[PDB]
């Protein structure tokens, strides 16, 4: 499973500031890789933040105590 | 017509984003509330976002209008296991 | 080169702690010793981010000198920030 | 008052891959411009912090709770 390449162009090309830029073949696959590692890491942490709380059903209040590290861990 | 093209594109990121993210919630044994799924979904869209404005720069740094996989490269150049993978991820590319 | 690290953690740790006194007396705190020491190693350790970062660009730009052009894409994030220290560095 | 420009230098070179790295006297006025805005933030923060739970001494709990933002405001 993963992001197909076309989601990916049209994600990036969608957020670039300049009218110039583009992606090129090998890049788009790279990033396609890097944006699916993203939603596992965020979805693994929210997880286990749940666990840490004793409980089995992942609220948005466990996304949002696990993403400043996420974030911060992407950069 | 600029917002349904941009419709379409957030549910592609969505159920994508939520196909992964089931695959991790079985691995824990816990559940995604559909909310959460969408939580999730949005921040990848605008993490997405942080990620095309670091390549764009990146690449307008080394004076190219074309980002490349060095500018993927440079993305991961704070996580070894990651910039590893994405390495030779890229390697496999460039030998075909 | 022996004591290299530890001269550069003692500057930076004394001018942290007298940069805090400034905030100090402007919201009415007193930051604890170990509060000021947690500060200047925050600030060392990041110091090494910004380092190896400004190291990294210059190279994507085929240099070995790092300049104001890298420090802006440091700062690529905060324009707000990049401006004022711009400035500040201009009160020069 | 501020980091000195020897400090800041040998800082910086202390954290390169390679110490003959160079970086131009511009940089190292921008550089030591951006860590004294790194410090009067962080304190800042902490006190901000700690006058939200009404007390005047700020401890090392306060800058824990607010490192992830501080850190997140400047990458």
């Amino acid at each position: 499973g993963g992001f197909r390449k076309e989601t990916v162009e049209r994600l990036l090309r969608l957020h670039f500031r300049d009218g110039r830029t583009r992606v090129n073949g090998d890049a788009l696959l790279l990033m396609a890789e890097l944006l699916k590692v993203f939603v596992r890491e965020a979805a693994a942490r929210a997880a286990r933040q749940a666990q840490a709380e004793d409980l089995e059903k992942v609220d948005i209040e466990h996304v949002e105590k696990v993403l400043p590290q996420l974030l911060l861990d992407f950069v | 017509q600029r917002e349904l093209l941009i419709q379409r594109l957030r549910a592609a990121v969505h159920y994508t984003t939520g196909a992964l993210a089931q695959d991790v919630a079985e691995d824990k044994g816990v559940l995604f509330s559909k909310q959460t799924v969408a939580a999730i979904s949005e921040i990848t869209f605008r993490q997405a976002e942080n990620f095309a404005r670091d390549l764009e720069m990146f690449a307008r740094h080394a004076k190219r209008s074309t980002i490349t996989s060095e500018d993927v490269k440079l993305l991961a150049r704070r996580s070894n296991s990651l910039l590893k993978y994405i390495t030779q991820k890229s390697d496999e590319l460039a030998s075909s």
